[PDB]
């Protein structure tokens, strides 16, 4: 009888007004299931070796009756995973959404989960910027003090990255997915005690509606254009994202020119490069992304969306050039002509969060006289 | 009062300070328990372990 | 939660027909583009000057990068 | 056509609290070096393993210096060979097992790593194996190379004697004899299957004096709560 | 009320005793095994060349002019030979100060500062002179370098 | 909020009159997560290729701080686990659980899961009998006919066991106990629609008490003396159940003389033994297991338990020496004095459910006049 | 499910006390013991005989495995 | 161990046993391998085309 929990996904009351957005907070539930039957199969021959791992991947690649494709479905299915949430992120700051606190507080464990996950999924073929992508971001942790070189060398079982610590991330890795498909059920808990949150603001409830035939063919619709984006990037553009030395064995001894990190760390990643400081750079670092927890206590407009508030827009759409900015100054080196942007941008990131955002409800609720 | 009751009234009444005291024991507990196996396991295996013959070489 | 005990309506009435009997993309051309204008003038304004900045960002930004590399007179 | 069970030898260690003799592992590994390690290749041990067990840091890298290993890609694009270190592995006999094979009449030394964790009886196996050799009975032939000893399965064996009486001497200078030295060493392979054995026992014993110790004020607390109802009378109390 | 409260502390006493060392006995297992020790401190080593060999899953890199350099003009005021011990012996951890890359000897590629024979800094996004393990020597053949 | 759910496991009515059988049921849970928790550190290390996987169980049995021990809390855990099923599955038989129809077939379910999981977890590290053990039980479903050589070869990646077969395995493996854990939760859902069913077989409605205080403890106590009974083997006596040779590597060109799977699938295995045909035994075994759902449909005493049935506790317990005597007599070789056991225990395993145990309330219901 | 609506109960009373004002372990010996012995006698007898014909069959099964093994007078 | 007439099975003859000796067959430096050289390197075949042809 239990199939009556599905009350939640069959007969459940939600608006009328629903844009194509809101297809992408649900098409995670399909990557994550994607990605995960996808991985599995694929790690029925991968191997938790360094000797064997990059062979273990070629053994795919190759000789593996269509493994081939499993890599790329998995790997540019990892990055139509982000690019979900940098839209379904976004979303919610332009449609006012955090106000659910219970649950936008669990859009962050969700996050950060993956940013520690997928850094582990990508050093696993050791591609010589897993190594060192793997050292990069691992060594920050010894900024701390008193802690950092013990940390450090504990998760690097030793002094440095070695046959061990893949073999500490294989199973760090093909595990969290779980508990992020357990978790995603938490976050769909509280949300069914309050139901959706319009685009205007407004509690729709005199026009909710069914889910069984209205928004699940619109979901399908959403995952038949994601496939479709997700196909022609495996069938003919994989080089694309995923950097070409990925492909190189890893070797200590050698490093590249130009090191980076996959794409889409960099909004993040340059904001620490932007910092000549080490230990400082880092805590904008967590703070870069902890600052989502930090905004509900900064809704200031007695109103909820920003269709209704233009002045708003102006700057929110402007966050997400700086975001596109972060996203490309840092996928660059470190020279005097990016250098000087990366002291702004970074810094224009925290600014229109923590500053203009609540002063254009400032204004805004005086415009109109609350 | 027995040993119990001003026990009680002074460690075992407030939580705050029930918390506190296990701790305490078991910081110290730790600190017997394990000299006591260690030396009553050196005790039965007399003349067999490394620090009997760590004199020798 | 579910259907019943939401909220209040009072005097008010609905109307609504199969879809059997219209069709599917009724005006699609006709309704619709000019449609997709209004909606576009009232979006255009404050969604591209970032962008647009953006577009000269990282247009000065390769350029005077480039010149870096080349020598100077000297 | 039968099996043949050992019986159940005393030692240092057989009690639930009783541990190794590491005395008797000391000259059980001179025995594994002067005899065995030219035809048995144990592998999952190094001489770094020996330290705080039988012998100390320097004495043991100096057997490691005594023997030679193969290490190192040389500049020129080469391999060489330098003195062992602690960190090396025992030093193989053989590069392979065919060569072991050819080595003897066909047949190959199994490892010694985890052989009496890996026969059943373990030691008094192993023990009664080396001290059963005898003349075969009435009405058997054996083939050359084999010989006769009644433990081994099927009672043909293509082990040659490797133990005799004074087949070497020990450093302390105890009696040589083929008992002493089958103590020492089955001491010793013990402690190649289990490097933990000091230890087990240790946590072996601190668990009980816990678990002894907590699961009655446990089965307290559970009596304390159930008196509710363990002590109970009801009744029936209609008009 | 005493002691039955005093059986659930006792009880609970224990609790963290089992606790407490069972917990750190998985978190011995994500740290470093007894291998990789035996790999740490020993490195047996053995003039004009680029002498760079793995140690720690590191590298180990290794006087005429080279005391020529003003020690006031460095962005870090460091000597020679405080760095070493022999004058003709170069030892330090080839971990270029700023993002942690490899520089070549005969130099942090991915920045480009230059380095002298010795491995100190003279132009740098570098800010330090580069690190220099604790080492011991103990014959005029042989490095013990931890 | 969502704590509420937690009346289930804080503020839930149940019985009063309650043995510490059912802490076995409640073991479980432990057994699960505290099987997963050694394991996934245990495979921190693990690798799943052949060459290296035995020197990579030793890896951890003598280098690794401690990793000796999460060996032996995992292997013999395993068998605690299944120490509890087979004392928590003859239960209700003896009590009348397999009344809650929704519930028991789940039962069923979760040991099927387990017995073709913890067959994937014997052959991880080549232990000589992990090869074969492998290959015996494999094998088996070649018996078919028109797909039974194209299954297994399709399991065997090939043609037989290699290097392919055991990494299908550790990720067939390492990802089921989750899934366990996940239907684990549909095993309490359908049981929280009807609580527990007393010794009695009565509905002690009247009778229902809470949970926080009582059986909590109870079940501390329950587990108190599980890892008592788990520390003693891994401390005292880890050689015991896991057979000697699976210390050997594993070599395709030497059979033991005996050999025998792990000691708990006997009680099975011996069923198959005992036909010298090869595919009708096979239906049995799976038979031996799928019985289990074929007993709700032979409850034919209006009452419910066996506390209220002496002739059928004379045959209930007689079921469980049959089972002894199975689980023992696969244990030992093929030879004219043991297969005389077989053809009948085996006969006598089917037989007594069958038959007589529904002839006994067919019984009892007439000598008490319903 | 919960308290509350389960069934019906009328004219019961129950005495119930603290832990506190009584011992944990009352008459655990007196009582107990040969309540220990009148669960054990309604018990024994439909529980061993199959474990008893089980010691025989562990016992036949291997003195006549022995034999067998044992040469015969031929 | 012998030397046979390779197979089908048997991948591309290895010219050097490690890499050291080649880079001490060469001037110190490493021919890398040319599996992946075209995927892990800026342009692929534009630039191993102009590379041989500039
Ligand atoms: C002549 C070289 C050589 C010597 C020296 C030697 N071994 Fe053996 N060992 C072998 C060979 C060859 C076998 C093969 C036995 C077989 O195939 O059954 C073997 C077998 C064994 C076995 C296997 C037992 C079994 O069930 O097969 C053990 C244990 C053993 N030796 C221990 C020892 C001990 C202890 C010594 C020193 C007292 C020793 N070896 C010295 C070569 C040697
Ligand atoms: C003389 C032996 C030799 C010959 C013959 C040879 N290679 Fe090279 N190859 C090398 C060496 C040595 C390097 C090292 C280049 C370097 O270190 O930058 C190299 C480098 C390369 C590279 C690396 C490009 C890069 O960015 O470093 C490619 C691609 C390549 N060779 C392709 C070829 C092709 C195509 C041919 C035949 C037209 C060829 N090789 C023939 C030895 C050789
Ligand atoms: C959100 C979850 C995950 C993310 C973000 C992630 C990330 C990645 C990425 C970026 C790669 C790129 C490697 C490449 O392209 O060459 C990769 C490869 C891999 N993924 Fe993950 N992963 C995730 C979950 C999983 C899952 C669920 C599995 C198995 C079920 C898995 C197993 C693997 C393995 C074995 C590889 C090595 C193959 C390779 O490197 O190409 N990962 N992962
Ligand atoms: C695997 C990860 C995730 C899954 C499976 C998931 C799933 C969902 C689903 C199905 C919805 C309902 C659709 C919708 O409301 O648009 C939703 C809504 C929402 N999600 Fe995600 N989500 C994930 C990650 C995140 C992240 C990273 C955030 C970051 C803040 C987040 C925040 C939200 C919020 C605030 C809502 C509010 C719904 C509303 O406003 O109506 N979620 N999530
Ligand atoms: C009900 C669940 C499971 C069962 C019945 C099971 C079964 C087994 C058994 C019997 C062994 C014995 C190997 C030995 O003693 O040497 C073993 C080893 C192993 N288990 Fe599993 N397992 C289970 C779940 C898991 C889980 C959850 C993990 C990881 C989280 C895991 C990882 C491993 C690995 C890597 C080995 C190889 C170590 C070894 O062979 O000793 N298993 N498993
Ligand atoms: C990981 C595996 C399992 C878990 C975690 C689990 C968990 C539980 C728990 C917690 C209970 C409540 C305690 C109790 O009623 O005694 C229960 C009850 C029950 N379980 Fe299990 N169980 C598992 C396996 C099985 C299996 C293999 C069967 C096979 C038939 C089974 C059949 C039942 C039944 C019939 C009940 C009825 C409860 C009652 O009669 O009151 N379960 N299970
Ligand atoms: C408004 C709204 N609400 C809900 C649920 O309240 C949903 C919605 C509907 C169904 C959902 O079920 C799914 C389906 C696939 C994967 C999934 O992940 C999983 F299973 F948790 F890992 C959840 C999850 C969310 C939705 O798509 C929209 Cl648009
Ligand atoms: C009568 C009765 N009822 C219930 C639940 O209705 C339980 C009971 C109580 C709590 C439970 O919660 C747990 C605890 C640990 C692991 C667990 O597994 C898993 F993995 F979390 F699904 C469930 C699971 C079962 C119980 O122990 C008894 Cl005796």
């Amino acid at each position: 009888l239990m199939k009556i929990v599905n009350n939640a996904f069959i007969d459940l009351p939600a608006p009328s007004n629903i844009s194509s957005w809101w297809n992408f907070g649900s098409l995670l539930g399909i990557c994550l299931i994607l990605q995960i039957l996808t991985g599995l199969f694929l790690a029925m021959h991968y191997t938790s070796d360094t000797t064997t791992a990059f062979s273990s991947v070629t053994h795919i690649c190759r000789d593996v009756n269509y493994g081939w494709i499993i890599r790329y479905m998995h790997a540019n299915g990892a990055s139509m995973f982000f690019i979900c949430l940098y839209m379904h992120v976004g979303r919610g700051l332009y449609y006012g959404s955090y106000t659910f606190l219970e649950t936008w507080n669990i859009g962050v464990i969700l996050l950060l989960t993956v940013m520690a996950t997928a850094f582990m999924g990508y050093v696993l073929p050791w591609g010589q910027m897993s190594f060192w992508g793997a050292t990069v971001i691992t060594n920050l942790l010894s900024a701390i003090p008193y802690i950092g070189t013990n940390l450090v060398e504990w998760i690097w079982g030793g002094f440095s990255v070695d046959k061990a610590t893949l073999t500490r991330f294989f199973a760090f890795h093909f595990i969290l997915p779980f508990i992020i498909m357990a978790i995603a059920m938490v976050h769909l808990l509280f949300l069914h005690e309050t139901g959706s949150n319009n685009p205007t603001g407004i509690s729709s409830d005199v026009d909710k509606i069914p889910f069984h035939p209205y928004y699940t063919i619109k979901d399908i619709l959403g995952a038949l254009l994601l496939i479709l984006a997700l196909m022609l990037l495996v069938l003919f553009a994989p080089d694309l994202l995923g950097d070409p030395d990925n492909y190189t064995p890893a070797n200590p001894l050698n490093t590249p020119p130009h090191i980076k990190p996959e794409w889409y760390f960099l909004f993040a990643y340059a904001i620490l490069r932007s910092i000549p400081n080490k230990l400082g750079g880092v805590l904008a670092l967590a703070f870069s992304i902890l600052i989502l927890a930090l905004i509900p206590l900064l809704h200031t407009s007695k109103q909820r969306s920003m269709m209704f508030r233009p002045l708003s827009q102006c700057l929110f759409w402007a966050l997400v050039a700086d975001l596109l900015t972060l996203t490309w100054i840092g996928g660059q080196p470190v020279e005097h002509p990016y250098i000087t942007i990366g002291q702004l941008a970074s810094v224009l990131y925290f600014l229109l969060i923590l500053v203009l955002m609540p002063t254009a409800g400032t204004i805004e609720n005086k415009l109109l006289k609350w | 009062p027995t040993l119990t009751a001003r026990l009680y009234s002074l460690l075992f009444r407030r939580t705050s300070t029930f918390a506190l005291t296990i701790v305490v024991g078991a910081l110290f507990f730790e600190r017997a328990f394990d000299q006591g196996a260690d030396a009553i396991y050196e005790h039965i295996n007399e003349g067999k372990l490394w620090k009997h013959i760590k004199h020798k070489y | 939660r579910q259907f019943g005990h939401l909220t209040r309506v009072r005097h008010v009435i609905t109307y609504s027909l199969s879809p059997f009997e219209q069709r599917a993309f009724p005006h699609y051309f006709s309704k619709g583009i000019p449609n997709v204008l209004r909606r576009t003038r009232a979006c255009i304004l404050r969604v591209a000057p970032p962008f647009v900045a953006f577009y000269l960002v990282y247009t000065w930004g390769t350029q005077e990068f480039e010149k870096s590399k080349r020598k100077n007179p000297a | 056509d039968l099996e043949l069970h050992p019986p159940s030898y005393p030692w240092s260690h057989r009690g639930l609290l009783s541990s190794l003799d590491h005395t008797s592992i000391r000259r059980g590994f001179q025995v594994y070096k002067q005899v065995c390690s030219s035809c048995h290749s144990m592998d999952y041990v190094a001489y770094r393993h020996l330290v705080g067990v039988c012998y100390t840091e320097d004495e043991a890298k100096a057997l490691a210096e005594e023997v030679e290993v193969q290490d190192g890609p040389n500049e020129d694009g080469e391999m060489f060979m330098r003195p062992g270190k602690l960190s090396d592995y025992f030093p193989k006999p053989y590069p392979n097992p065919e060569a072991a094979r050819a080595a003897n009449n066909g047949a190959l030394p199994p490892d010694l790593s985890y052989i009496v964790r890996a026969r059943h009886g373990g030691e008094d196996y192993v023990f009664s194996l080396l001290t059963g050799y005898c003349e075969p009975p009435t009405g058997v032939s054996l083939r050359e190379g084999l010989y006769f000893n009644p433990y081994f399965p099927g009672q043909a064996i293509g082990m040659a004697p490797p133990i005799y009486n004074e087949v070497l001497e020990f450093d302390d200078g105890t009696p040589a004899t083929m008992s002493q030295v089958a103590k020492d060493v089955c001491t010793f392979l013990r402690w190649a299957a289990e490097p933990e054995h000091d230890h087990r026992k240790r946590m072996g014993l601190k668990m009980l004096l816990m678990m002894g110790l907590l699961l009655p004020l446990v089965y307290a607390m559970k009596r304390h709560k159930w008196s509710v109802l363990k002590s109970r009378k009801l009744a029936y109390r209609p008009p | 009320k005493g002691f039955s409260y005093l059986v659930t502390a006792t009880t609970t006493v224990g609790v963290a005793y089992a606790a407490k060392n069972v917990v750190s006995q998985f978190v011995s297992s994500m740290s470093a095994s007894a291998d990789v020790l035996a790999m740490s401190k020993i490195e047996i080593k053995l003039e004009g060349k680029n002498m760079a060999f793995k140690w720690r899953g590191k590298p180990l890199f290794v006087i005429d002019q080279e005391a020529a350099v003003e020690v006031s003009q460095l962005r870090d005021p460091q000597h020679d030979l405080e760095r070493v011990k022999k004058p003709e012996w170069v030892i330090l951890i080839g971990v270029c100060t700023h993002l942690g890359c490899v520089p070549i000897a005969n130099y942090c590629p991915c920045h480009g500062s230059h380095y002298d024979a010795s491995g100190r800094i003279r132009k740098g996004p570098a800010p330090l002179n580069l690190e220099v393990p604790s080492y011991e020597f103990t014959s005029d053949d042989m490095v013990i370098v931890g």
